[PDB]
């Protein structure tokens, strides 16, 4: 450990379950007032996915979007939204806090599930 | 320490082209290492770390593989840009090992050298010194070989090479040898001549000339 | 979001020298740091490490004993104190973060050779394609480097100045050649334009064949 214990963010809920359609929220509290981080919010499969993050990426087309992340005012708490919610948005979600250093290092949340009745 | 041995020496491509770069350990770093581009007159730049990761703002095109003992960097459409020395290094354990660096190198057409040389200043060996030059102007590829003659006679052990930077427009090399000796020796002796041997001759082509 | 670095230059043997890198625009007091010198022409070699806080350090064996490598978190200052400094040491040192943010680079020349002024010969030309080459020959100076124009950069095509190959008396020496027609030698006069700064020396020689 040269460089220094940077602690890693959280996620809540473990098991959310939202009805079909339905707007779907995860909070990740994420604190660190030294450097530059970004939040990156992700979905696996049989591997990650990234979905959304924070400052909001517009590099890549594709105009509107149902995941989005935004921080809250406490400027600690930010929101993990999944909007419209299908059946196959169902799986094991995350979030995770990323550096600005060319040689950026990555620390990543207990994975959390989310499920879509109806 | 490690020994990491990095290949080929020189790699001679266009803009487009494909580049695959190795790096053999004389032992395993396991994924530890890294790889770095470098220009002349520059700092180290991070390409690839922990040999997949691709550092921040990096270009798509970069990438790496390999692990254990032997990593590949490459490059898919290369960019007039990527034209630099790439070094790899381990971070592995202690301490932190490079390679001797890899040279993209511009790839033209194969030309040729001209050959030139230049008899001692008359006012250097005022001094009591005498230097012999043997100029290379715009050629292609680098490798060149320079035996200085002295009537007949061999020599080495005395010359020191010199050879610019990758011409700009040309994409040529060029080579500067010099002899140094000393005022009395040179005066010993009649004829003074070099033997150039480059893969765009179709014969090496020795200049020389006469104390006279 | 910076490394400056400080403290470089010539220095004789034995006699030491520290060198100072002075982070900003990140964190340096939590990121850990490190020490990478390249010999002229030759490639990288990593020098020195120490851990952010301080609590640990590594070195490489060829500075083991003479170098020593340490970080003021408060002034957000490397520190790299060079002792029993060898000709071998000449170097530019680079700090980088282990995060890799690098610096310009500092320079480092190890040399017992005193500050002297280039000698400049004329180098007579041709008898080469149609073409006449023609130098001049920059020799026993110190330290580098050494600007060349040809007639007050009047005249840049053609023009190769080769870089200076140190020599066995610890001075460099340098020749700089020009390629021009053959017709034309004696319309257009030639002149060699050597400025060593250092040494404050000023020549122009007038090259004819």
């Amino acid at each position: 450990s040269p460089d220094r214990p940077w602690n890693p963010p959280t996620f809540s809920p473990a098991l959310l379950v939202v009805t079909e359609g339905d707007n779907a929220t995860f909070t990740c509290s994420f604190s660190n007032t030294s450097e530059s981080f970004v939040l990156n919010w992700y979905r696996m499969s049989p591997q990650t996915d990234k979905l959304a993050a924070f400052p909001e990426d517009r590099s890549q087309p594709g105009q509107d979007s149902r995941f989005r992340v935004t921080q809250l005012p406490n400027g600690r708490d930010f929101h993990m939204s999944v909007v419209r919610a299908r059946r196959n948005d169902s799986g094991t979600y995350l979030c995770g806090a990323i550096s600005l250093a060319p040689k950026a290092q990555i620390k990543e949340s207990l994975r959390a599930e989310l499920r879509v009745t109806e | 320490e490690i020994v990491l041995t990095q290949s080929p020496a020189t790699l001679s491509l266009s803009p487009g082209e494909r580049a695959t770069l190795s790096c053999r350990a004389s032992q395993s770093v396991s994924s530890y290492l890294a790889w770095y581009q470098q220009k002349p007159g520059q700092a180290p730049r991070l390409l690839i770390y922990d040999a997949s990761n691709r550092a921040t703002g990096i270009p798509a095109r970069f990438s790496g593989s390999g692990s254990g003992t032997d990593f590949t960097l490459t490059i898919s459409s290369l960019e007039p840009e990527d034209f630099a020395v790439y070094y790899c290094q381990q971070s592995s354990n202690w301490p932190r090992t490079f390679g001797q660096g890899t040279k993209v190198e511009i790839k033209r057409t194969v030309a040729a050298p001209s050959v030139f040389i230049f008899p001692p200043s008359d006012e250097q060996l005022k001094s009591g010194t005498a230097s012999v030059v043997c100029l290379l102007n715009n050629f292609y590829p680098r490798e060149a070989k320079v035996q200085w003659k002295v009537d007949n006679a061999l020599q080495s052990g005395n010359s020191q090479e010199s050879v610019t930077e990758q011409d700009s427009k040309d994409s040529t090399y060029s080579l500067s040898s010099t002899l140094t000796l000393s005022k009395a020796d040179y005066e010993k002796h009649k004829v003074y001549a070099c033997e150039v041997t480059h893969q765009g001759l179709s014969s090496p082509v020795t200049k020389s000339f006469n104390r006279g | 979001v910076q490394l400056v670095e400080s403290g470089g230059g010539v220095v004789q043997p034995g006699r030491s020298l520290r060198l100072d890198c002075k982070a900003s625009g990140i964190t340096f007091s939590n990121s850990g740091m490190h020490w990478v010198r390249q010999a002229p022409g030759k490639g990288l070699e990593w020098v020195a490490v120490i851990w952010y806080d301080g609590s640990k350090r590594y070195y490489a064996d060829s500075v083991k004993g003479r170098f020593t490598i340490s970080r003021d978190n408060s002034k957000n200052t490397l520190f790299l104190q060079m002792n029993s400094l060898r000709a071998e040491d000449t170097a530019v040192y680079y700090c980088a973060t282990n995060d890799d943010y690098w610096g310009q680079g500092t320079l480092v020349t190890v040399s017992s050779a005193s500050t002297k002024g280039p000698s400049v010969f004329p180098l007579a030309p041709s008898s080469s394609g149609g073409t006449a080459a023609l130098g001049c020959l920059v020799k026993d100076y110190f330290p580098e480097p050494v600007t060349v124009s040809w007639n007050s950069g009047a005249l840049t095509s053609g023009v190769h100045t080769f870089p200076a190959v140190l020599q066995s008396s610890g001075l460099y020496s340098l020749s700089s050649v020009v390629t021009v027609p053959s017709s034309s030698l004696g319309t257009q006069t030639y002149i060699c334009n050597v400025n060593h700064k250092p040494s404050n020396t000023k020549v122009d020689k007038k090259v004819e064949p």
